[PDB]
């Protein structure tokens, strides 16, 4: 569970790189088909399944959408992400082991992007965080 | 992987024991609910969203006999098993779209069927080697995905 | 997060096969040692870390006794085992990812003694489960 | 383990400007703080508190430095990584008694260490190289626990 400390580091690091969302999740989902190539399974009814590219870009779009959704519904991400969680539970069957994998290339986003404010302390808070995201992703599954 | 003679013999001794068309279904059934984001690769199967209407579903325990089965040619090529799954994972990856994970997650689902079949019989020891030759074939099926 | 479905279900599975805790956990903690070597790191400080040893019997008898609590604490595991947590954290420093194997054991050893009553329902609901428990186990850690 | 020439190249390319004593102590005393697990075998190194004082520790700080140059071997031996670290793979294990998962810890810690230092240069390519070489490594530093 998240503490008043970790939630206030996530909020405050949010508050700092919120601005750059887009580009972050452009680049995280980049990272994730290149690096982690067994992903890319689950956007095949795409053509454009390479970094950078159209779908890619406009669908990290989306996806730091729902972490800055996440942010504003951190005191309880259950309730807070129950639509997003049903969506990837029935429509999309994405396993929970892959959001494991995108949190590490938001990390990784991250820390290249805002070295300064990326902090051990801002890490560990975060990663609680997104571990957080991963459960209330999952919440629907099963 | 360099195999000892026991872990040969373990594996051995449990494929020619091995009830495919008990077990297949039920290890492919208790994936599909246990994991059920594994029902990704089963739509026109029929309704799958029960326990029962998942176990009761032929063509889901049919295709469990099947995958059971895709492990002989391990148990026969076990100093070979990456160059013999290579068609496989192959396919799994650009046919079939299948996270390689799901490998992962079915073979532990075998595990525990094989272990509840099996009882006393299914040692610490006998799990090992029994994990570890799922272990390797589930390396091999995730090998070729680019 | 676990529904009244899956807290009937541990409850009911627990009620069978309860009586058996102290033999499930020597049988649990042997595999964890024989299957997953890397584990013994955490026992180095005992002479006979084999499985059905004096030392992992009597271990798996406290772990499992472990399990029980958690079974009657099921609807608020982040308190009823924080004591635990607070000595795996700060006493014994395990990884959590240890959790993980130690729980596939214990699944393992359930199916081999228990087949009628580990049914594919009691199976999924019990899995949430100890993963709730791993997550409750964490709680101190960071 | 294959490897491609491009990997080779990036792999020299990162160590060959790596700043070890930047570097090494930075991803030692994140792992300590994001997985403060590991300080498990940290208790003769002074004050570990809180994180002010384990990225003011010098002590964790050597140590970082000496785990990064750890890495050099594997680099200046790229196809005989798994022979290369037995020797450290056995002592991790019976002496050290350090839990292998750690190592995967430590691994990400430095991958994202490297990332904040390298910035855009970092790039997705860069990482999977990177990765997979310390994956490699990682498997290796395993390998010996019995
Ligand atoms: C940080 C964790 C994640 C968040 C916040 C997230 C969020 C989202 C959002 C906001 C959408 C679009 C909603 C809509 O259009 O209705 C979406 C769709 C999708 N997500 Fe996720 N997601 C995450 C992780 C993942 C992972 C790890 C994968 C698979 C590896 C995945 C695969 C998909 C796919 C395939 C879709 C549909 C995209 C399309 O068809 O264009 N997601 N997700
Ligand atoms: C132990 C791991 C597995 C083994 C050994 C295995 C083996 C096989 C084999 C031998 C085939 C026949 C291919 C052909 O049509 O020529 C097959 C097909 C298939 N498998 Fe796998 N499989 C495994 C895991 C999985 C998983 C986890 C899934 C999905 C979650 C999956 C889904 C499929 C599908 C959809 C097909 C094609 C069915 C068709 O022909 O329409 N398999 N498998
Ligand atoms: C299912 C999750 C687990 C539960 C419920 C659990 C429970 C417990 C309990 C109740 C004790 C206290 C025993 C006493 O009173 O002396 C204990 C001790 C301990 N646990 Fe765990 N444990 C779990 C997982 C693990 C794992 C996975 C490991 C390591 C791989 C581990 C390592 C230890 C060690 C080293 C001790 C101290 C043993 C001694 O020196 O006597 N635990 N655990
Ligand atoms: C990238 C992974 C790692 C590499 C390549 C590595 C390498 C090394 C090297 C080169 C030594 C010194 C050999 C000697 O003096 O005999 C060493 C010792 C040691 N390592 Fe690791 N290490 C790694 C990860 C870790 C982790 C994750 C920890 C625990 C959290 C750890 C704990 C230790 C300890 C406690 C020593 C003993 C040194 C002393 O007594 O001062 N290492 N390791």
């Amino acid at each position: 569970s998240l503490s008043d400390k970790d939630k206030a580091a996530v909020r405050a690091l949010w508050s700092k790189i919120g601005k750059s969302a887009d580009a972050i999740g452009n680049d995280a989902l980049s990272r994730m088909i290149v690096v982690y190539p067994q992903t890319k399974t689950y956007f095949s009814h795409w053509p454009d399944v390479t970094p950078g590219s159209p779908h890619i870009k406009a669908h990290g779009k989306k996806v730091m959408g729902g972490i800055a959704l996440a942010v504003s519904k951190i005191d309880d991400l259950k309730t807070g992400l129950m639509e997003l969680s049903e969506q990837h539970a029935y429509k999309l069957r994405v396993d929970p082991a892959n959001f494991k994998i995108l949190n590490h290339c938001i990390l990784v986003v991250i820390s290249t992007m805002f070295p300064k404010e990326f902090t051990p302390e801002a890490h560990v808070s975060l990663d609680k965080f997104l571990s957080g995201v991963a459960l209330a992703l999952a919440e629907r599954y099963r | 992987v360099e195999w000892t003679d026991k872990e040969r013999s373990i594996i051995s001794d449990i494929f020619s024991h091995m009830d495919y068309d008990d077990i297949g279904p039920k290890a492919l059934s208790r994936c599909l609910i246990v994991y059920p984001w594994t029902q990704r690769h089963f739509s026109g199967f029929g309704n799958l969203y029960n326990a029962e209407a998942i176990i009761g579903n032929a063509n889901v325990a049919a295709h469990g006999i099947k995958v059971l089965h895709g492990l002989d040619r391990g148990v026969k090529n076990m100093d070979n098993i990456a160059a013999t799954y290579a068609d496989l994972s192959t396919l799994h990856s650009e046919k079939l779209h299948v996270d390689p994970d799901n490998f992962k997650l079915l073979s532990d689902c075998i595990t525990i069927v094989l272990a509840a079949k099996m009882g006393h019989a299914f040692t610490a020891e006998t799990q090992g080697a029994f994990q570890k030759f799922l272990a390797v074939v589930v390396s091999a099926l995730g090998k070729q995905y680019h």
